RNA sequence: GUAACGGGGCUAAACCAUGCACCGAAGCUGCGGCAGCGACGCUUAUGCGUUGUUGGGUAGGGGAGCGUUCUGUAAGCCUGCGAAGGUGUGCUGUGAGGCAUGCUGGAGGUAUCAGAAGUGCGAAUGCUGACAUAAGUAACGAUAAAGCGGGUGAAAAGCCC
RNA sequence: CCCGGCGAGGGGAGUGAAAAAGAACCUGAAACCGUGUACGUACAAGCAGUGGGAGCACGCUUAGGCGUGUGACUGCGUACC
């Protein structure tokens, strides 16, 4: 039961859920959401919603127990980058690019 | 007739970065820089398939005045013993018996002595 | 069939005594440097260092004579802006003797680390006796 | 101020070595009931160290 | 090309290329350097060239008796029935049967099949002997062919 | 059996191609030369 | 248990039941070779040759192997005069079970 | 900064004279294979079995090929029991390349022998598109100034009161 | 139907030959950016190679330093146009 479960499209620059989704890999699904609540990211609030639907998807879908749970897997990767204009001195014109991610949190028990 | 291309172009891409699997950074991946230390590559390998028969002609030789040393004579008078003595021509790589056989050795250098004496 | 290369895990090593009292300098450390590489043995190739460690005895007793005891150099840089010095050969046994030899045979050792690791076997103690009875050496001359 | 050549993958990631952050391990419990919080710090529903404050 | 002569930017004082017309095919869309026109392919091909190659192919079918000749080769109806049942009994699939008079009746039949064609005197060009298997020219056709090519 | 016979030996010849590779050696400038009026397309010289 | 031989110019050190790389002979696959030619034959102690080519010595060992030797990349290229070539070779090679080394 | 033997270091490990060894290149000789140009012998829609000799190479000349697209052959052939394309592996030619096959793909591709070129890219401060780099670094746009309570809301320094 | 903010987005069920065709949609390369495993690497110096090459991890043949991957160390070696 692998029951992977992940987020298309958030906003975010890919670099910085990295330094939240290294600590959370290996570690318990209850430790996992006590670490995302204190710690202080855009994409720490991001990664808990995705934790907790991947637990979700563990409960009704398959057969739960959420006692003992670890996450084996875990991984995030760029997206479609959203391309502006800023303005920028004497004509000059910036592509200014507006990142986007994939989220994916593959948690199960073996 | 117009050549559509496309199918050309990635084939001979893929035969410098199969033999360029292995080299550090862009040199593995980026064609630009693997087209350069493959042909590079090639340029050694044409050059140290010369540089295969100084290196082990040379590095034998340690070896035969390193046994040589041990038994009481030089590098010189041991192979001009062999040269000196009823013809007899030998390789210097048939000389390995002496790294495992001692005592097959010193039959050499004995009679390599009677050549100049 | 190929030629047979060396290993690391097998290995002749164990000790030998050389004594400087009675040898001159830089002939001695030539024989000292061969010995260390191991050219007189089955070492057979520079990747795979077989060489017995060696020692000296009485460093400080090395005969050099001629002119060299006032006018040898041992030039030395620290990186500085007026960092270079020089220390003629009776100031370097007058304090720390082992330099002499360690220097003396360093420019004999090949290029970087393995050169080095040869260094590493090196032992000079520039004193009068010392303790290698737990891996009990073995005297020569040369 | 400008970069003569381009900087590997390599020398980003040996860069970004120290970038990483640390665990909390600062997780404790109240007297009276569980509530997890971080050391010197008032719960959700405002327990401190047994004592109600903030009842709103 | 459909454009205009303008210079996309100026000269001097920028990192950009020199840029002289974006109709060159070095930019984007407007292009071709040797642009080919509709040509006249027809080469001149020899009176004693063109007789002398028929003379060689003629020669080749007789060798290798490709060529069969029959006496009075004609359909009564034009019906494609008729002459395909005809050709089964001669035990033949491709054939180009040329003619001396050009029948009418023979000529709406076998227009419908690809192997079987219908040709006159004036017809029967060097790669359609090469091509089709085998090649009837009756007896009056070969009376036209023999003093035509002489 | 349209297509069976071979042209004749030396009759069709091949001919300049020119301007692709190193190892063709008609590559770079391509039989004309370095730098010039005899390279640099448009000049030449007249009769 | 050992000696040496000379088959196609490259000699080799050669014991009883091994089986060493030789280049290309014209004889066949089922036909047997003998090498007349040793510089040293050794069975309980070493016995090299006086002159060249000893009268006693002989090796009898079937040629028995169907293959070419690895391909290698030549690469022939100057800096900045623009010229480059690729070759290939193959170079063949024969076994041997070696049967002989008798005394 | 040793900085006028390459360095260590040497009273021969220097220099001069004499002689015998050894080292030392892609030279030469040995062994095998390929290719161009002369002869001798088996023999001539001429290839082998030999012999002699050549084979660094830009500009540039001459000769001989592979592959790509399209037409003829081809209403043939192969193919939903799996094409082209893509990604691996093995094998093969002196080389450009070819053959077989796993996987992905799910509908066309095309032997042989010729013909026709928009026929092969690594560059031109090339061009278009995508994606890096510097880097999560500068900056976040008048130094007039925010603070606190109570609402709504998933969440409120910025909204509302 | 479940998580989530009566969202965004995703997992099941279901449609269909195919969901690995989900509308940012046939085929989905390379540059580019991660996760996992094997190996190397924090006393070591330079167009980051090649030749030699121990050891370790995957496969052999029943041993025969054999294949694949990594390359401690080491001879020589200053990109291309
Ligand atoms: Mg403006
Ligand atoms: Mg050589
Ligand atoms: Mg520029
Ligand atoms: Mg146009
Ligand atoms: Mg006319
Ligand atoms: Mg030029
Ligand atoms: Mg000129
Ligand atoms: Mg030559
Ligand atoms: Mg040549
Ligand atoms: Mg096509
Ligand atoms: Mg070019
Ligand atoms: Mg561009
Ligand atoms: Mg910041
Ligand atoms: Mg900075
Ligand atoms: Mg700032
Ligand atoms: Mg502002
Ligand atoms: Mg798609
Ligand atoms: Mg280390
Ligand atoms: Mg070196």
């Amino acid at each position: 039961m692998e029951t992977i479960a992940k987020h298309r499209h958030a906003r975010s620059s890919a670099q910085k859920v990295r330094l939240v989704a290294d600590l959370i890999r290996g570690k318990k699904v209850s430790q996992a959401l006590d670490i995302l609540t204190y710690t202080n990211k855009k994409a720490a609030v991001l990664v808990k919603k995705v934790l907790e639907s991947a637990i979700a998807n563990a409960e009704h879908n398959d057969g739960a127990d959420i006692d003992d749970l670890k996450v084996t897997k875990i991984f995030v990767d760029e997206g479609p980058s959203m391309k502006r204009i800023m303005p920028r001195a004497k004509g000059r014109a910036d592509r200014i690019l507006k990142r986007t991610s994939h989220i994916t949190v593959v948690v199960s028990d073996r | 007739a117009r050549v559509k291309r496309g199918v050309i172009a990635r084939a001979r891409h893929k035969k410098i970065l199969k033999q360029a699997k292995g080299y550090y950074g862009a040199r593995s991946r980026v064609y630009r820089v693997a087209f350069q230390a493959v042909i590079k590559a090639g340029q050694y390998a044409y050059r140290d398939r010369r540089q295969r028969k100084r290196q082990f002609r040379q590095l034998w030789i340690a070896r035969i005045n390193a046994a040589a040393r041990q038994n009481g004579i030089s590098y010189s008078k041991f192979i001009n013993g062999l040269k000196k003595a009823s013809v007899e021509i030998d390789r210097k790589i048939l000389a390995d018996i002496a790294v495992f056989d001692k005592v097959a050795f010193t039959a050499l250098v004995e009679k390599a002595k009677a050549a100049l004496a | 069939m190929k030629t047979f290369t060396a290993k690391p895990e097998t290995v002749k090593r164990d000790w030998y005594v050389v004594d400087a009292t009675g040898k001159t300098l830089g002939r001695l450390a030539t024989e000292l440097a061969r010995r260390l590489r191991g050219k007189h043995k089955a070492e057979y190739t520079p990747h795979v260092d077989t060489g017995d460690y060696i020692i000296v005895l009485n460093a400080d007793k090395v005969a050099v004579t001629g002119n060299k005891r006032t006018d040898k150099v041992y030039y030395h840089h620290t990186g500085h802006i007026g960092g270079i010095k020089q220390a003629t050969f009776e100031e370097m046994i007058a304090r720390r003797p082992e330099r002499v030899i360690e220097i003396a045979v360093k420019g004999m050792l090949p290029k970087g680390p393995l050169g080095r690791a040869m260094f590493r076997k090196l032992k000079v103690y520039a004193g009068n006796e010392h303790n290698h009875a737990a891996q009990q050496p073995q005297v020569l001359d040369i | 101020a400008v970069q003569q050549n381009k900087p590997t993958r390599s020398k980003r990631g040996m860069r970004r070595s120290h970038d990483a952050l640390t665990a909390v391990t600062s997780l404790s419990v109240d007297k009276t009931s569980g509530e997890k919080h971080l050391r010197h710090h008032i719960t959700a529903d405002g327990y401190y160290r047994g004592r109600k404050v903030i009842a709103k | 090309v459909t454009g205009s002569g303008k210079k996309p930017w100026r000269q001097k004082g920028t990192g950009r290329a020199r840029s002289g017309s974006i109709k060159s095919p070095i930019w984007r869309s407007g292009g071709v350097t040797f642009a080919a026109r509709p040509q006249d392919h027809s080469q001149k091909v020899n009176k004693k060239m063109y007789r002398g190659a028929l003379k060689s192919i003629l020669s080749e079918l007789v060798r290798q008796d490709r060529l069969i000749v029959v006496e009075k080769f004609s359909v009564e109806a034009p019906k494609t029935k008729l002459l395909a049942q005809k050709l089964k009994d001669m035990a033949l699939e491709d054939v180009l049967i040329i003619t001396g008079e050009l029948d009418e009746n023979l000529f709406l039949a076998a227009r419908n099949l690809h192997k079987v064609d219908v040709r006159d005197a004036t017809g029967i060009d060097p790669v359609s002997l090469i091509a089709f298997d085998k090649v009837v020219m009756t007896a009056d056709a070969v009376k036209q062919v023999e003093e035509m090519l002489a | 059996r349209l297509n069976t016979l071979s042209p004749a030996e030396g009759s069709k010849k091949a001919g300049k191609r020119l301007g692709r590779g190193i190892g063709s050696g008609l590559g770079k400038t391509g039989g004309r030369g370095h730098k010039g009026q005899k390279s640099r397309s448009g000049g030449g010289v007249r009769r | 248990m050992y000696a040496v031989f000379q088959s196609g110019g490259k000699q080799h050190r050669v014991s009883e039941g091994q089986t060493v790389r030789l280049e290309k002979l014209d004889i066949a696959t089922g036909e047997t070779v003998e090498f007349a030619e040793v510089l040293m034959i050794a069975n309980g102690e070493e016995v090299k040759i006086g002159v060249p080519f000893v009268d006693g010595g002989v090796i009898k060992a079937e040629v028995v192997a169907h293959g070419r030797g690895e391909k290698v990349k030549i690469v022939k290229f100057r800096r900045r005069k623009h010229y480059r070539k690729q070759q290939g070779h193959r170079q063949w090679f024969t076994d041997v079970k070696i049967t002989g080394i008798s005394a």
